């Protein structure tokens, strides 16, 4: 036979990228791993002869994964997956001796024992007679989630002693700064260390690095410290300055003092002052915690402060995490729920369907309401400043409907199907240690699917100081209208003092003691009572309003919350006080 | 053979029980001062009666379906020369922190995978040749030799495994899978391994407990030579390892 | 080791953080039962902040020192000591007749018994089953039933002092004090069944109100602990635990501060070796 | 699993509680009755159930169209929860007897039981009574 089949693969997605401390770290990471996959692709598609099916590699984050039609004779095709396994090795192999050289610092020793076996490729061909297009769809898929469950590695060397790096537990140190404990010693290699050769510096010697790629007593592995001097790594695509998770939640203010005041606008985007730094003059705290450059760095950071305190531009520590994927992928790609015999157009319709979401999903998220990861087909990843979650989040859903969803609807078997997608929002605060926040999203977006068999929901939570969560999960649409709709409009009622939110804590307390031990109270009438009572005591009236039409208002905004419906379809009640709760602490963290 | 029985998600390594037994052994004979037939013979985390045994990877999903070897037809860069493939194509995702049949399992060895329904707190260990004493609280039992009730047969590990190549015996030779662990002999056809576990010391990549590995008799060994010279027998690389409780496999 | 008993005095009130619900300051609990409980971070600092403000002589070994040496305090116990999570034994519960009774589910109490019996010390009496009330309650109305907040329980009260609840009652009337709380204890003993006792636990809790809601355990609480042993006391060598031990006996002061808020009194607790 | 007992009271005094108001807002004058339940526990506060169920008592009209219907209705709804409601501590009077006249024959356990007893409903039925009724 002469045509075959393809699927590419790097195995670690998950654990890889979700090792990062800092915003820059997980970019990187993600950057890392779209590279080889692009570098992988260009090399097949510019050498031989194909046509690549699932990712356009003209787009900007391709995925991990990616498969074409190539046609070459049997004989030679063992050929071609060593090529491509031998140029991603070389790649990653160059990019990190381009890291180390970028400072001009001497290598340190084990490096290349510890960039070149933490990753893995994998492929898979399958014969194609081009007369069913399901079955070798079907078999290839099949083949290639079997194959990997063969995970070779190869062991560590008997070099391995070392103390971690507070990044990973499985790795040495090939890396250090010596904090303020000791003033300077060789001693540090032989007790702190407790190992050999682990190039370091002085907490008072700061030439050869800078400040943004270490601090304090920072220990990092190879990967480490090759996913974050990536700045040097001379790839022109790489975006040199990337907000932290800090500076994502002062995006609000910055921009509400842009309209009052001109000059500083120069400062603000000089990237010249310290973003976390402004946090701890707010708390009644001195500078002295965190050494500067002090070339008027701590003068223009204290201006800022002042110029923010005085105009009443009032700022919230907390930030918020969103990713959702598409459900049910594997049905769809696989031709169970499409035309007998119109799979192969309906999978280049698709491609190119997501290739123009993904540029929307990328051109529409920008500040102030954010900053995109990544985001590519169905996948996606990014942060949001904590006034704009809602809207961008319905933003997102009615674009991907609109754009990929209904404009295929004629491929559809049955026109009462849809393609949608679920969503998990994680609230954090800043303080807060990333990878938790990240692994914790993940939970929370791995549980909204497990809904009903429909999926098409979404779940926020909000992590707390101690280390639990509190949930909702909610149907995007309950009749029509979408329900994080109903908690805008909550929101801006009690944030303009027009509803006290008294009737969600009553709430709370009177219903409290009716919960059985999982929580399903079934008594209809008291609820429905016990709702509009307090909601019509909780309204307020203004001081322009007169007391003839108060009594119209107070009518007319209890038939638009629908908290009725949201009861009847919240699947239990737990679930809609804590909704409600969650409702209210947004409503708090933002200007009112 | 004196089994203790500890008290209070993950069932810690071997390398953490031995520190922990040997150091209460020193705290009554402080004169002892400046061991050595300390060996320990398998790890178990009940916290229910019966003891709980880790859900195999090669078995995949309320009810588990048990999968088939199929040599396959496809061009791969897979070491091995076959894949495990589920013989009627479904949705099958593997079992993740999934708990073995608690005693029903040695059906799942026997080779009767009927219905080997498992769940979607105290740890015991095996131990001789030293004493300690009678009474997280722990207390210490006898037995004489109560165990797992035992051409080709796989290789379950109920314990983290520490080889020296990585992932195959180091008898077995990459060339094409040929050696022998433990005398008996053996030739690699197939594997279904989980995400590796990281474990002064030096770190090391370990099998994780689920792990199946399929062979080959490689020779003519008598029933019981064989049936003996692996079953509930540490299988590792290096002795000093053996010795620390790595690779606690049967057969 | 030696158990210690904790009893409250004033409303203690551990900082758990922040929470999106109801009570705006919630206390510490157990991750997966609710019970109420205080971290050990908190109560080995204020035990060290007591020892470091103390001043006084003790005998310990041969030698004789004041607790007041920043060496012995920083040897002993911490900067690191050769010397747990504190845990809830009783609770109060509002009552009808008699003012206020003292309730405990039989977990708590199997709880307790695995927990002492490393002490060595051995009780002698099966625990009392679940719904059961001492010999000489003062809480039974109409004789069959007790009446606690504005709820009704049944209850049978026990005929003999053989009986598990007499017994229990006693050993904890002489064992917990060293007049009237010990002739209280001895009555006023009720114990619930296991699942009834965690709504008592969640919703009964004082909270004051200064606008945001705090709370705190209510007073005459009983908690307990326990406490382990493995220069100025260096002595020929530590038989044993006997000296660590030794000087926390001896060194143990009447009465601590603990949690937060302590500028206006809350948090007061004093503290028994059983 | 089966309910606990601090739970299973609760939820029979918030069903009795809003049968009644129901049954309050049927007859002819709702507004009276809405009005009366608000009063009867700061009445109970002030001087205590016995002189206040008198009076309650005493204001009774036969007809069903006359204003003082609402206290013959409390008398009765009121006279109904005891019966249940104490598991057994004044059922066995109640039988043969008035309610007021079984409520002054009582001791002081007993007086103060029924006396939480009945502020326990009233929380609930003036809760509802205040809702199903404008
Ligand atoms: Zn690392």
């Amino acid at each position: 036979e002469n045509k075959f089949l393809f699927l590419f693969t790097i195995t670690p997605v998950q654990s890889f990228i979700n090792q990062a401390r800092k915003a820059q770290d997980l970019y990187a990471g993600s950057f890392m791993l779209s590279h080889f996959s692009k570098a992988a692709a260009n090399k097949l598609k510019m050498e031989f002869d194909c046509e690549i099916i699932f990712p356009d590699i003209a787009n900007n984050s391709i995925p991990n994964r990616f498969a074409a039609v190539v046609n070459v004779n049997e004989n030679e095709a063992q050929a071609v997956g060593d090529s491509l396994q031998k140029a991603v090795e070389a790649e990653i192999k160059r990019i990190g001796d381009s890291v180390i050289n970028g400072l001009k610092i001497n290598k340190p020793n084990g490096f290349d024992e510890q960039l070149s076996s933490y990753f893995t490729v994998s492929y898979l061909f399958v014969p194609y007679n081009e007369d069913d297009y399901k079955q070798c769809y079907s078999e290839l898929e099949s083949l290639m989630g079997a194959i990997k469950s063969v995970r070779a590695f190869s062991q560590y060397p008997d070099s391995e002693r070392g103390r971690k790096c507070s990044i990973c537990g499985e790795r040495n140190v090939k890396f250090y700064r010596m904090a303020e404990n000791e003033k300077d010693i060789e001693r540090i290699k032989k007790l702190k260390l407790f190992s050999n050769d682990v190039y370091a510096v002085k907490n008072s010697d700061y030439r050869e690095l800078g400040p943004r790629y270490l601090q304090a007593g920072e220990g990092l592995c190879g990967v480490c410290f090759t996913k974050r001097g990536l700045d040097r790594a001379g790839i022109p695509e790489y975006k040199a300055k990337f907000p932290s998770t800090s500076k994502i939640a002062l995006f609000d203010a910055f921009k509400q003092l842009r309209e009052k005041r001109g000059d500083l606008g120069t400062i603000i985007d000089s990237d010249n002052y310290e973003p976390q730094g402004i946090f701890a003059l707010k708390n009644n705290k001195n500078l002295d915690d965190f050494p500067e450059l002090s070339e008027m760095e701590k003068k223009n950071t204290r201006e800022l402060y002042e110029a923010m305190e005085d105009y009443k531009i009032s700022y919230s520590p907390y930030y918020a995490v969103m990713l959702f994927d598409g459900d049910s992928m594997g049905e769809w790609l696989s031709g169970n729920k499409i035309k007998d015999e119109k799979l192969k157009e309906f999978h280049k319709e698709l491609t190119k369907k997501l290739g123009e979401f993904a540029n929307a999903v990328r051109d529409t998220i920008k500040e102030p309401l954010g900053v995109t990861v990544y985001a590519g087909g169905e996948d996606f990843l990014g942060f949001f400043n904590i006034k704009y979650l809602l809207e961008g989040m319905k933003h997102l859903r009615n674009k991907f409907n609109e754009l990929v969803n209904l404009p295929l609807k004629d491929f559809y078997a049955d026109n009462t199907y849809n393609m949608t997608f679920s969503a998990g929002a994680v609230i954090a605060h800043i303080k807060t240690p990333l990878s938790e926040v990240l692994n914790w999203a993940r939970k929370v977006e791995q549980e909204a699917k497990d809904i009903d068999d429909t999926k098409d929901a979404f779940a926020i939570a909000v992590l707390k100081h101690s280390g639990e969560i509190e949930k909702t999960v909610f149907k995007w649409r309950v009749n029509d209208t979408y329900t994080t709709d109903l908690m805008s409009k909550i929101v801006t009622e009690i944030n303009n003092d027009r509803l006290s939110n008294t009737f969600i804590k009553k709430l709370n307390q009177e219903l409290i003691k009716l919960l059985d031990k999982d929580g399903n109270y079934r008594d209809d009438n008291i609820i429905k009572a016990e709702i509009k009572r307090l909601l019509m005591r909780s309204f307020m009236k203004t001081k322009d309003e007169d007391e003839d039409a108060f009594k119209k208002r107070k009518a007319e905004t209890a038939k638009e919350l629908q908290l009725h419906n949201l009861l009847i379809h919240s699947n239990g009640v737990r679930n809609f006080l804590n909704f409600l709760n969650i409702t209210d602490f947004i409503a708090r963290q933002a200007k009112g | 053979m004196k089994r203790i029985t500890i008290n209070a998600i993950s069932l810690p390594y071997p390398s953490m029980i031995y520190g922990v037994l040997r150091s209460l052994y020193f705290s009554h004979n402080i004169s002892m001062l400046k061991t050595r037939n300390l060996k320990i013979k398998g790890i178990y985390l009940k916290r229910a009666s019966d003891l709980l045994f880790p859900v195999p990877m090669d078995c995949v999903v309320e009810k588990l379906i048990p999968l088939m070897p199929v040599k396959a037809q496809c061009i791969s860069n897979c070491k091995t020369s076959a894949v495990l493939r589920p013989e009627k194509g479904e949705q099958i995702e593997s079992a993740e922190d999934g708990w073995i049949d608690k005693a029903a399992m040695e059906e799942y060895l026997n080779g009767i995978y009927e219905n080997m329904s498992y769940s979607k707190t105290t740890i015991v260990v095996d131990i001789d040749g030293l004493e300690i004493p009678d009474a997280a609280s722990f207390k210490a039992i006898d037995i004489d030799e109560t165990s797992i009730l035992q051409e080709k047969i796989k290789l379950y590990i109920a314990t983290p495994a520490i080889f020296k190549k990585g992932w195959l015996p180091q008898t077995i030779d990459d060339r094409d899978l040929e050696g022998e662990i433990n005398g008996i002999g053996l030739k690699l056809i197939t594997a279904a391994i989980g995400r590796p576990l990281y474990v002064p010391k030096p770190m090391k990549r370990a099998v994780p407990a689920g792990s199946v590995y399929y062979f080959e008799i490689h020779g003519q060994y008598s029933n019981e030579q064989i049936i003996n010279a692996l079953h509930d027998k540490a299988i590792s690389d290096r002795e000093q390892d053996r010795q620390q409780g790595f690779g606690i496999a049967y057969v | 080791a030696r158990p210690f008993f904790i009893i409250c005095e004033t409303p203690l009130h551990c900082g758990s953080g922040n929470d999106i619900g109801n009570v705006d300051l919630p206390i510490q609990r157990e991750r997966h039962t609710d019970f109420p409980k205080i971290e050990a971070s908190s109560l080995k600092g204020g035990i060290r902040e007591a020892f470091e403000e103390a001043d006084k002589d003790i005998k310990v070994g041969s030698l004789t020192i004041n607790i007041s040496d920043k060496s012995t305090i920083s040897l002993a116990f911490g900067p690191a000591g050769a010397l747990t999570d504190a845990r809830i034994l009783l609770f109060p519960v509002k009552s009808m007749k008699g003012v206020f009774a003292w309730v405990t589910c039989p977990q708590v109490l199997e709880r307790f018994k695995s927990d002492l019996n490393l002490c060595g010390v051995n009780l002698g009496f099966e625990m009392p089953q679940a719904n059961t009330a001492p010999k000489d309650c003062s809480l039974f109305i109409n004789g069959n039933k007790i009446v606690l907040e504005e709820y009704t329980f049944e209850i049978a009260r026990d005929r003999d002092e053989s009986g598990n609840c007499t017994s229990l009652a006693n050993w904890l009337s002489e064992n917990l004090f060293l007049q009237f709380w010990k002739e209280k204890i001895k009555k006023d003993i009720v114990v619930i069944s296991d699942d009834e006792f965690r709504d008592f636990v969640t919703l009964s809790t004082e909270v004051i109100t200064r606008l945001f809601t705090e709370e705190y355990l209510p007073t005459d609480t009983v908690l307990y602990s326990l406490a382990l042993t493995t220069g100025i006391f260096k002595q020929d060598s530590a038989n044993e635990e006997d000296m660590v031990m030794e000087f926390f006996t001896t060194g143990l002061p009447e009465i601590i501060q603990l949690g937060g808020n302590a500028t206006i009194g809350k948090g007061i607790a004093r503290v028994k070796i059983l | 699993n089966n309910l606990t007992i601090q739970k299973s009271i609760e939820r029979q005094r918030a069903a009795f509680a809003y049968k009644c108001a129901e049954a309050g807002k049927s007859i002819t004058k709702s507004k009276e009755y809405k009005a009366y339940v608000k009063n009867i526990p700061m009445l109970i506060k002030t001087n205590g159930i016995g002189a206040t169920f008198a009076f309650v008592k005493a204001k009774s009209e036969a007809d069903v169209d006359k204003s003082g219907y609402a206290y013959k209705l409390i008398y009765e709804q009121t006279t109904e929860w005891l019966k249940q409601e104490p598991k057994g501590l004044i059922y066995e009077k109640l039988n043969n007897t008035d309610m007021v006249k079984a409520l002054v024959e009582l001791d002081s356990d007993k007086y103060r039981a029924v006396t939480n007893e009945v502020l326990a409903l009233f929380v609930w039925l003036k809760r509802f009574a205040e809702g199903l009724i404008e």
